RNA sequence: CAAGGAGGUAAAAAUGAAUC
RNA sequence: CCGAGGGUAGGGCCCGUGACUGGGGCGAAGUCGUAACAAGGUAGCUGUACCGGAAGGUGCGGCUGGAUCACCUCCUU
RNA sequence: UGAAACUCAAAGGAAUUGACGGGGGCCCGCACAAGCGGUGGAGCAUGUGGUUUAAUUCGAAGCAACGCGAAGAACCUUAC
RNA sequence: AGCGCCGGCCAACUCCGUGCCAGCAGCCGCGGUAAUACGGAGGGCGCGAGCGUUACCCGGAUUCACUGGGCGUAAAGGGC
């Protein structure tokens, strides 16, 4: 479906696999369920309001979460560390 | 409520309502799955909960719970409706017996194998 | 059948001592005397105080684990002991020692109430002429509970009675130790026995 | 020689500036199975502390308990607010037949047998209260015949 | 600029990652350098011809190869595993 | 010496961040 | 003559279904605004009537499930 | 006059301790006002965000993080 | 000799795997690194030729109150 990494994003990735492989695991579950339903699934997605409005949260862990936007044929992912 | 009250308007009595109205007063029915998928729960749980919607004798088409882990279902599986609601499933009433027609029960399991329909295993004792 | 097993384990799970096996629970490996604490890996763990509930589970278990037998007859005996007239525990008592098995084992032809049964079973005891091979036969005042004609012999019985040649038997019954007989007098009274179960909690925790 | 035994063991909690204040109650009941019972409530921000001042207001306050050879001599109705409950005489031989609260408050006063049952609201607190108010107001034939007798 | 994955390029990266550690590492290498330099780094950079023009192609090992496309906001990651 | 019976009152300033 | 039933016409009640359409509920956080809860920034609620993207606003009357907690106007030292 | 399907695990009454008020009464603090001298403008020093970079090691994040951990980074320190 | 259970109601506890996934569930609810609540094991509890589940009836439900309930503010005084 086409997965676009922003600069934050992919730098987040990048320094847990030096890190924590678990997250990893997580994150590349909630992909992988976030391309078959964008909206229903893993990590109980919800809309995001004013602050980072158009995007959807999906909980990584307690206090990580993976923001991301859906387009007809792409996937952006704003974020996978830190709280939004 | 004064006596004369009571004798002329008496009291009304309880006439529970049936949560189960697909089964017909049958303890079990048979039913034919139609369509085979996984639904996201309710309000304070994450997980995919698999059901599967189930059109049975009497003529209603339902959705069912798929207990345990995994399962064999397809969209002309001939299985068996035993009731009981899952409280996190809207519209999911009703639950899918394993160890029948064709579901089949869960593997590898080794404590609880009555419920989900599990043969007892012979480490050859 | 019945329960068939560790018996140790129950006399320990109850943590008081209440003769199952004869000779072993008068010798000093009573298996209380080496290890008086309950069964399991926590055995040893802090003793958490027990609910109202626990109290009546344990009651009615000891109870039942004394005479050696199933809820089913247990419960059937219950209801028929409340249902009679009279106070329901002493007649709850005195229906449960009113087994055949149980007043083989009070005479002394086997030092254990399995033993008893065993023998009630393969027809080892005679009941006025009679031989009796139920274990549930409810006795009644003025029943000779012998043993049979073959089954006199028998090295085992010997023993048993030359062990309890000198042992007085309870008021409630007779014994002819020589003769190989014995007698069942009357019922037994409330203060004739004196089981280590407080009957009241086992009449209030069936009364749900 | 005084049989002391808790039933209720809660955590109550104040509010402040900054969050909860916890504050611990006990409901203890202290009796000798020989027709003196008492009941206390005491409250402290530590459970011994509760149990132990719950326990010395429980010995102030006691009632005497007619029992007569096995239970209670007649029937009564106590209602405590919204809480009512109905104690029953029972023949020698039927058990002590009542919840957690009357259980433990009829048990310690000596009742072998007993029938009772909580109507109403059934807080722990005012069955407690209904119970003792209710074995409070136990009369026998010598105290009727003592009040109907004129003198 | 941002990264854009392929379905069959993602596969391809996640089946490096739960196979060889090694070659995740390489790609890692090659793609940052991208980033700097399009056009110039490690991987001899050599562009495809004739319906692959516009692709680029950097070899991980003697046998995969990362291709890819560069534009101005974004990179496209077509393959980083040669499928037999 | 006290107060009652009555009577006219600020504003233009809106919202909340997604570990219940 | 009556007659089972068959046929014709006209009704009554119930059930399924129907393009489209009206609201209801769920999907923990989509957009717009701030109505109510602190005099909630115009006391609130209500019957009615009109109007307005929307909560709602206003007219008439009503209620306490609000307000005399300070200067300063009408009658008293 | 007056339901049902469906849905929720509660909706509520009074009272208690708090918190809040563009509620009140009483009262403090360079809080306002009165009065000095400043920052924001300029050049430079230092710290931070951002971006760059092989790396620009990390932390601190309103008040109460930002010449703060450094009361002292040429290689040492030093973790990149 | 088998079956259910071992968070609370409800008798019965530790280890490993798992990591808001897979899953449990009658309610409150458990699971986003040490889970007595998921799966397994050891151990325990309850029953035993059976043990659990589902459907229905009564009970708990004095939540239709004759025994045995209420209507100022919780549902409830009819506008008179
Ligand atoms: S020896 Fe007898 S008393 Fe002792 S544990 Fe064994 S059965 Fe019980
Ligand atoms: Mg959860
Ligand atoms: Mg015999
Ligand atoms: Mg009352
Ligand atoms: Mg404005
Ligand atoms: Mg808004
Ligand atoms: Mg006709
Ligand atoms: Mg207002
Ligand atoms: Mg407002
Ligand atoms: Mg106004
Ligand atoms: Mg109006
Ligand atoms: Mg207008
Ligand atoms: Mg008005
Ligand atoms: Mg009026
Ligand atoms: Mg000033
Ligand atoms: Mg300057
Ligand atoms: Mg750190
Ligand atoms: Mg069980
Ligand atoms: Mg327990
Ligand atoms: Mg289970
Ligand atoms: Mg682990
Ligand atoms: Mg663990
Ligand atoms: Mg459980
Ligand atoms: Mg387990
Ligand atoms: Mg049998
Ligand atoms: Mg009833
Ligand atoms: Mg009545
Ligand atoms: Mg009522
Ligand atoms: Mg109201
Ligand atoms: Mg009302
Ligand atoms: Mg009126
Ligand atoms: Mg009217």
């Amino acid at each position: 479906m086409k997965l676009i990494w922003s600069e934050e994003s992919w730098d987040d990735y990048l320094y847990w696999q030096e890190t924590d492989k678990r997250i990893v695991k997580k994150i590349n579950e909630l992909i992988k369920d976030t391309r078959r339903t964008p909206f229903e699934g893993k990590g109980k997605p919800e809309p995001l309001k004013h602050n980072l409005s158009g995007f959807w949260s999906r909980r990584i862990t307690e206090e990580h979460r993976l923001v991301y936007a859906v387009t007809d044929d792409s996937l952006l992912i704003a974020a996978c560390r830190y709280h939004y | 409520p004064t006596i004369n009250q009571l004798v002329r308007k008496g009291r009304e009595k309880v006439r529970k309502k049936s949560k189960v109205p697909a089964l017909k007063g049958a303890p079990f029915r048979r039913g034919v799955c139609t369509v085979v998928r996984t639904v996201t729960p309710k309000k304070p749980n994450s997980a995919l909960r698999k059901v599967a919607k189930v059109r049975l004798t009497s003529g209603y088409e339902v959705t069912a719970y798929i207990p345990g882990e995994g399962h064999n279902l397809q969209e002309h599986s001939v299985v068996l409706i035993r009731g009981g609601r899952v409280k996190d499933l809207p519209g999911v009433r009703y639950h899918i017996v394993r160890g029948v027609y064709d579901a089949a029960g869960v593997k590898d399991r080794k404590k609880s194998r009555s419920k989900y329909g599990t043969k007892k295993p012979k480490e050859a004792a | 059948g019945r329960y068939i097993g560790p018996v140790c384990r129950l006399c320990r799970r109850e943590g008081v001592k209440l003769y199952l096996k004869g000779e072993r629970c008068y010798s000093p490996k009573c298996a209380m005397e080496r290890r008086p604490y309950p069964p399991g890996q926590h055995g040893q763990k802090r003793a958490r105080r027990p609910s109202d509930y626990a109290v009546r589970l344990r009651e009615k278990q000891k109870l039942r684990r004394i005479y050696g037998i199933s809820e089913r007859q247990f419960r059937n005996l219950f209801e028929e002991a409340s249902k009679k007239k009279g106070v329901t525990g002493s007649v709850f008592l005195g229906l449960l020692e009113s087994r055949l098995d149980n007043v083989v084992y009070r005479l002394g032809f086997a030092v254990s109430r399995r033993q008893a049964r065993q023998l009630v079973r393969h027809g080892h005891i005679t009941v006025n002429g009679r031989r009796v091979d139920l274990p549930s036969y409810r006795v009644r005042p003025g029943d000779e509970i012998a043993v049979a004609e073959k089954s006199r012999n028998l090295e085992l019985i010997r023993q048993n009675l030359e062990a309890m040649k000198g042992r007085k038997v309870g008021p409630w019954l007779s014994l002819d130790v020589e003769g190989m007989k014995g007698k069942f007098l009357r019922l037994p009274d409330r203060e004739d026995l004196a089981l280590p179960v407080n009957e009241q909690l086992v009449i209030e925790f069936y009364s749900r | 020689d005084f049989e002391e035994k808790m039933i209720l063991i809660r955590r109550t909690a104040r509010m402040q500036a900054g969050g909860r204040r916890f504050r611990f109650g006990a409901l203890v009941v202290v009796g000798d199975r020989q027709g003196r019972v008492g009941l206390g409530f005491g409250k402290a921000p530590e459970v011994p502390l509760a149990v132990q001042k719950a326990g010395y207001y429980a010995r102030r306050n006691m009632v005497e308990v007619p029992l007569q050879n096995g239970t209670i001599p007649h029937e009564i109705e106590v209602e405590f607010g919204a809480s009512k409950i109905v104690l029953k005489p029972a023949a020698p031989g039927t058990g002590v037949i009542a919840g957690a609260v009357p259980r433990a408050i009829l048990e310690l006063a000596g009742v072998t047998d007993i029938l009772t049952k909580e109507l109403g609201s059934r807080n722990p607190i005012n069955i407690a209260y209904a119970t003792m108010e209710a074995l409070r107001q136990l009369r026998t034939k010598a105290d009727v015949e003592r009040l109907r007798k004129g003198e």
